């Protein structure tokens, strides 16, 4: 017999996730190189592109990301969203970047064994352990657009924008948040939130595209039977095209705010 | 012990 | 290779677990049902009994009870236990109804990967695995004693009255409170418990046969010797010992304690003859 | 079928750990013995050696030691050490006793699922499972350095000194204490730390041999080469130095490991003088 | 940082 392990996991997947630093300019002398926050990272492919959270580089003048191999870099802005505080990166680097496996084909199953991988109050990479709790969820929010998958890996802050792999290493999700605060007297344990790993790459792509998001039975609150040429859904308006006329005359365009 |  | 995954056990034992509400009347001012409390359940069988915590649905003026495909119930209370804190509810469905896994022959090991099914913080089901981190548990503080088993699997408030499952899915146990905020010490990670499956077998064909547990009390309390009631006012002395309670010696006093309790008010005794009562409120 | 379950690994450990408690007498006015603190233990051989964390044992007047078969030992304590947190004890027993499983030719690896083994809270032996996070730890904020083993597996006050085993049972850790951070704004969940069992055993070893750890404090502190934290001593004594590089020491490309372990009272060929050297404080 |  042989120790139980999800190494494979963590040999596969790990050397792609790396450790984000925001950097601002501040008051206390000169200071522009002091850190603001921090956080991780997956290096998506060979192009040098990486994901992370929005709310990780935000208000940043300088972005290093630190690969474990050794390597640092100073990183590239391209895109954010506000709707899934997503974020992608890019590092000029040659020589090769290790990358994470991604599966488009694989739908996660709740019960499904997983791995968040990152970087918590900056002590260095680490793995925890745990399985995906639910999926569809809203998460922490006022009810927005977008579904998060929660696990009970634990996860604490330094782990946002990280990754959370099953046990064969492949993308399940980015790891966002961890169900702040309660109602009583109590700390909640083991509810931590990641953006699915199939949205996470819808974000990357059209972040790396426009250079940002662009985006566009059934009542309005009158009732609308169907939209374009489909029945009726408040999702697909913004994947048309701004400047797109459609049944009435109604043309959609930017959202704003 | 018991408190039966 | 596939992915290392205990969905099975979550399709087999998860549409099971159900929210419980405990709502009450005017919370605000005026008289309508609020949402006191929340909490779990597990349907045990396919008449539609459901066990859940007592602390979840004490005061209730409505129970509500919905089920993880969408349907949802007004229980009715049939009844619960202090003493175990359980309480069973009673749903009248047709269309038929999922029921958890139960295999009384599986006896729980410490170390067995377990998870926690429940609805935390109202924000949806959700599945936490662990293992079973003790057995035998909560003798170091006994007031209303009772076996608990541990577990490292996340337990949150909304928790209470769902499911503890095996790998297999079945149920190992029904998931209670959890050990937080020690004193004044810090926040205990990974200390959470559950009533054995076993023991809460028996306390709910209690509730469904009698409304309530009707405990076998005689009068004899110190914390087999008699060392200091209405059971004792026939045949009972002082401070002397007793090797068959109903002429059948149980050697230890647990045994007797449990036996004792097992017998029905009424029934005359053999210590002498005394008859039993019930365990008073 | 089959439960998915560590038990094999509980089976195998469990036994040799040990309730470890710290009771003083001068702790209540009447200098009766009352436990000033607890935590847990791991018996290493037959002998009575048990490994433990300086911390639970520290200023006690008698240490008590407690089997999970019943035997109740006092300890006594033959040696620690502040820079691992490692203390080893002595129970004198007969009849036998049982001992942790130890590979010593397996290599932890990050992601191998561990079991720690303690009583948290003196709840009684609890077992909680997670992985190992990480390996070559603990802050770039030292003083004096033995690095320690990251993992997940909940550890509470009470697991200190316990085991931290694999799924095989074996030996891979010291549980020391789980990250409770530097302030507040937050509680960290899942960061714990154990000594890795290679070192913890070097150092058992040693203080077995020599009742404390002899180490290297040549005397060249700093903040490779001579840096700039603070002033030298008997290691300038035979090497001026006060900002100048070093090549190799003892004839090896230059690391305070040897340096520790080079046994105070050598002169000691350092590329880039003749120095001797001596014991740390 | 480091003290040999």
């Amino acid at each position: 017999m042989t120790p139980a392990s999800y190494n494979l996991a963590v040999r596969r997947a790990a050397p792609a996730v790396v450790n984000v630093y925001n950097r601002g300019l501040n008051t206390n002398s000169h200071n522009q190189l002091e850190i603001r926050t921090l956080g991780s990272g997956v290096i998506m492919d060979q192009r040098g592109y990486i994901i992370t959270n929005k709310h990780v580089i935000n208000d940043a003048d300088q972005i290093i990301v630190a690969l474990q191999d050794g390597r640092v870099f100073e990183a590239l802005l391209v895109g954010s969203d506000s709707l899934t505080d997503l974020a992608v990166l890019k590092i000029n680097a040659t020589g090769g970047l290790p990358t994470i496996p991604i599966n488009a084909r694989r739908v996660p199953h709740i019960g499904d064994v997983v791995l968040a991988i990152g970087n918590p109050y900056n002590l260095g990479q680490t793995i925890t352990q745990g399985i995906i709790s639910a999926t569809g969820r809203i998460g922490l929010n006022p009810t927005g657009r977008q579904n998060f998958l929660q696990t009970d890996a634990s996860i604490n802050h330094g782990n946002s924008g990280g990754a959370l792999v099953n046990s064969l290493g492949e993308l399940m999700g980015i790891n966002t948040l961890s169900f702040d605060k309660s109602n009583d007297g109590e700390t909640p344990e083991g509810i931590g939130f990641a953006i699915p790993f199939q949205l996470a790459t819808k974000i990357m792509d059209k972040l790396i595209r426009d250079g940002r998001v662009i985006r566009g039975g059934i009542v309005v609150n009158d009732l609308i039977i169907s939209v374009d040429n489909k029945p009726a859904t408040m999702d697909q308006v913004a994947e048309i095209r701004p400047g797109s006329v459609i049944p009435l005359q109604v043309t959609i365009q930017e959202y704003p705010a | 012990v018991y408190q039966f």
